[PDB]
């Protein structure tokens, strides 16, 4: 019973289609509260007319749980699963375990139900981070379990793709988008164990009766071992995009296969155990493992600045092919009247500042003059917010197209080009402010606009606060309204549905052969990813469990 | 071609830019001191 | 064209790898350097210190809200500090400028923050753990406690006061 002869034969097409509808259903929604909190930080305090259109809405705090959950959650992981699997797919032209695809997909999205639930109820304003002894309902903590969980299954059909291609290629070196996809996958599997423990030792018991209280020192401790692995598991699907996609998009090819491998090898080595840059604040961890952590952390730097200049050079070749100029002809040579190339290249702009206070957070004693305050919201919008959104926003272009058999016609582009535009513009503006009050001690996560007289100082900033939140909401609109457009239309050329990914080439050269190979050793790299976080984690883990004291939950909303 | 002046460039921003946010809040972290 | 252009790159990358490489130990050093000085007592204490959060404001060092302050040593005051619900405890908390104060706060019943607003103090606040940070104000005045970790409804109300006396 399938009207498309398409999905019959790429299946794998509907599985994503669904994978990312969710998720920019989810990301709409959870946007919904970002101009309200824009304002909030603005001293702008325009919630009574939010809780007159959202009625359920019960506090600033009750949408801020939606905000971060729906959007760097709920938003990032389906994306991450679609791209993650459907790139290697077309890639190898394999199909994926189709039971296993959509039986991943009914775990997110009964996951999902289950713990909106909850939240929509405001039976678990807890935050995106759901620090206890803050205790939030059953419900929320199996919704996002199973959810995760789904990440499992991912993680078993990429790895099963892999290995069947490896035995039907004797001795060939994976191919560069299913390599990016297995080390990616294994990262993840090794990174979720942290929220995995979490979860089944403290929180499921917790809130099922089981147990009274949590130790919250080793809750977060768990939780951050998950929680930093987490940010890269958002970014390497734009990154995967931006190597293998982008430079066809920008009329070049990607200048170096090797290049890209090794990024990618050393996020499968270095995402996991550097952990303790989210605890520096915290007491009863070791002040030398915090400056390991910190060294660490300056190292997974590192295959970012890599990303920089490899990228770079993909797009400054690029811009000389298409007639590039001087020093930055190449930069008007480019197509910026295509969508799919400059949402990434806009997202790779404020992706500079933002990596920039990554680093300082980073430093360790540094981390007390930001810890906490509106900078580290300033600091991953530019990250999350900007470069993996506006990459994901870019690439419907190409990927709806190709998934659905849907034009994209020249009105659409071009609301495509302003939409991009404006939450780029806006997303900046917004970094500005936070930036700027977060170094005047505003602090974040905080419903300022309701104490007005509380931060004086901070005059300035706030206005450029009112300004994105302004920005930012008409952009959200216009992208609401093109999405759907898009989506609600019957025009349908289903030979564009049957029309390749447009990879990009990848010029290579005669010394790859031996590092690509060494690289390719992924059973050995593994090993030692896992043995690195034994090291980084063990040490500290062993004496906490040691030490155990568990506290009583509250309620304080 | 030759040399990649533009990616060199970009580096370039990006290298001052990590100095800025480093060093100035290196700054402030010893103001506060 | 393109296989030079691929030679050029790859080796203008390496040289940017060192850079960067080398750019980060500078920023490795800095750090150590800090470690080294009078700045680094603001790093929250490495050893473990428990207690019951259910009997902190009954029995012990934070019961009594006069007994917060308390010279242990020649120029050395301790502070026993409690953050909870949407309050510090003592209000205000009064201490000598250019004496070495020693904070050890904890919580009766979430995570909270301890911001000094103009200062490099900014500690979590674990319940059942002391959070141990030591300072010294080198300017009088009234600073003010800001609480950087959501706790609650109440959560962007919770301030206190710290007097340093001239
Ligand atoms: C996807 C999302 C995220 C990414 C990526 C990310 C990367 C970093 N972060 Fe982070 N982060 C921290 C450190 C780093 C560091 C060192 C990096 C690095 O991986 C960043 C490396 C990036 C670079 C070195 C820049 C490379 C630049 C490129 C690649 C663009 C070049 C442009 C081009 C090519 C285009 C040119 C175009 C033309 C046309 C010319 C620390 C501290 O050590 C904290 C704790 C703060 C605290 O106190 O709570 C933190 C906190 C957060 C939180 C808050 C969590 C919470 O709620 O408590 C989030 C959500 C987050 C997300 C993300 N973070 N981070
Ligand atoms: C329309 C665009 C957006 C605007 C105006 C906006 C605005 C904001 C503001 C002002 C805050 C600070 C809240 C506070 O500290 O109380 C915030 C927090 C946050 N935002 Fe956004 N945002 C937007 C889009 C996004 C997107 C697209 C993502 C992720 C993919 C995201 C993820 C987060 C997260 C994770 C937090 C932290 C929540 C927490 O601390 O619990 N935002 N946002
Ligand atoms: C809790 C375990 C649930 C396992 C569910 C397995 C369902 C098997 C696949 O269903 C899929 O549903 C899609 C619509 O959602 C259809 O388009 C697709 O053709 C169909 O194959
Ligand atoms: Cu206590 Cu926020
Ligand atoms: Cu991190």
């Amino acid at each position: 019973s399938e009207i498309s002869r398409v999905y019959e034969a790429y299946p794998e097409k509907k599985a994503t289609l669904y994978f990312l509808v969710l998720g920019f259903l989810a990301l709409i929604v959870g946007s919904l509260f970002g101009p309200f909190q824009a304002l909030n930080y603005g001293n702008v305090d325009a919630y009574p007319l939010l809780k007159r259109l959202l009625p359920f809405v019960q506090s600033y705090y009750q949408g801020l749980t939606l905000h971060g959950v729906l959007n760097a959650i709920v938003f990032t992981q389906l994306f991450a699963q679609a791209i993650m699997v459907y790139l290697p797919a077309r890639e190898l032209n394999m199909r994926p375990n189709m039971g296993l695809m959509w039986l991943s997909w009914w775990m997110a999205f009964i996951g999902l139900v289950v713990a909106a639930l909850p939240l929509l109820a405001n039976e678990a304003t807890v935050l995106y981070t759901f620090y206890p002894p803050l205790k939030g309902h059953w419900a929320f903590y199996l919704g996002a379990s199973v959810f995760v969980l789904s990440t499992w299954v991912s993680i078993y059909i990429v790895l099963d793709l892999w290995r069947r291609w490896k035995a039907a290629n004797p001795g060939k070196v994976t191919p560069l988008v299913t390599y990016m996809a297995v080390v990616f996958w294994l990262m993840w599997f090794l990174a979720s164990l942290g929220l995995v423990l979490e979860a089944v030792l403290f929180l499921l018991p917790w809130s099922f009766g089981l147990v009274e209280g949590v130790d919250p020192l080793v809750a977060r401790t768990l939780f951050w071992w998950t929680g930093h692995p987490i940010v890269y598991f958002w970014l390497l699907p734009a990154y995967a995009i931006i190597y293998t996609i982008l430079p066809k998009q920008a009329g070049g090819k990607l200048v170096s296969d090797p290049m890209a491998r090794l990024a990618f090898l050393l996020f499968l080595l270095l995402s996991t155990p550097v952990g303790f840059h989210h605890q520096f604040a915290d007491p009863g961890i070791d002040p030398t493992w915090k400056m390991i952590h910190s060294v660490l952390t300056l190292f997974v730097a590192v295959p970012s600045l890599m990303t920089a200049f490899t990228v770079a050079a993909s797009l400054e070749f690029a811009g000389r092919l298409r007639g590039g100029r001087g020093l930055f002809g190449w930069i008007r040579a480019l197509p910026w009247d295509n969508p799919a190339f400059v949402a990434p290249v806009l997202g790779l702009l404020g992706f500079i500042p933002g990596g920039a206070g990554g680093i300082v957070n980073a430093s360790f004693t540094l981390d007390y003059v930001v810890h906490n305050t509106a900078w580290v919201p300033g600091h991953f919008h530019l990250q999350v917010a900007s470069l993996v959104t506006l990459t994901a926003m870019g690439s419907l272009y190409w990927l709806l197209p190709n998934l659905t058999g849907k034009p994209i016609s020249d009105a659409q582009r071009r609301l495509g080009l302003a939409v991009v535009w404006l939450w780029f513009l806006g997303m900046m503006i917004m970094a500005v402010g936070l930036h700027w009050a977060g170094l005047l001690n505003v602090p974040r996560r905080a419903y300022i606009a309701q104490v007005p007289d509380a931060y004086p100082h901070a005059a300035v900033p706030m206005v450029f606060n009112v300004l994105a939140g302004i920005v930012l909401l008409v952009a959200l609109l216009l992208f609401i309204y093109g999405l759907f457009s898009v989506l609600l239309s019957r025009e349908r050329k289903p030979e564009l549905a049957e029309a390749p990914l447009p990879f990009a080439e990848v010029i290579s050269g005669p010394e790859d052969r031996r590092l690509v190979l060494a690289m390719d050793r992924i059973g050995f790299w593994f090993a030692v990813a896992a043995i690195l976080v034994v090291l980084a984690y063990g040490p500290t883990l062993v004496q906490l469990f040691g030490h155990l004291n568990p506290v009583p939950g509250w309620r304080l909303w | 071609e030759e040399k990649p002046k533009g990616a060199l460039a970009v580096i370039l921003v990006l290298t001052l830019t990590i100095l800025v946010f480093w060093l100035g809040v290196y700054a402030v972290f010893f103001a506060r001191g | 064209d393109e296989h030079k252009a691929h030679k050029a790159i790859l080796a203008y990358e390496k040289g940017w790898l060192a850079f960067s490489l080398a750019m980060l130990f500078v920023f490795i050093a800095l750090i150590a350097y800090t470690l080294a000085t009078h700045t680094a007592g603001v790093i929250p204490a490495g050893k473990l210190e428990r207690v019951d959060p259910t009997t902190v404001r009954q029995e012990g060092p934070w019961a009594d809200p006069a007994q917060a302050v308390v010279q242990t040593g020649p120029n050395q005051y301790t502070v026993y500090v409690l953050a909870f619900a949407f309050g510090y405890q003592p209000n205000p908390i009064e201490v000598p400028q250019g004496a070495e104060i020693v904070f050890k706060i904890t919580s009766p019943d979430v995570i909270h923050g301890f911001h000094v607003e103009g200062t490099n103090i900014n500690v979590e606040v674990l319940p059942g753990e002391v959070s141990t940070v030591r300072y010294t104000f080198k300017r009088p005045g009234e600073y003010r406690i800001i609480c950087n970790q959501y706790c609650g409804l109440g959560h962007q109300n919770m301030f206190g006061t710290i007097v340093v006396k001239e």
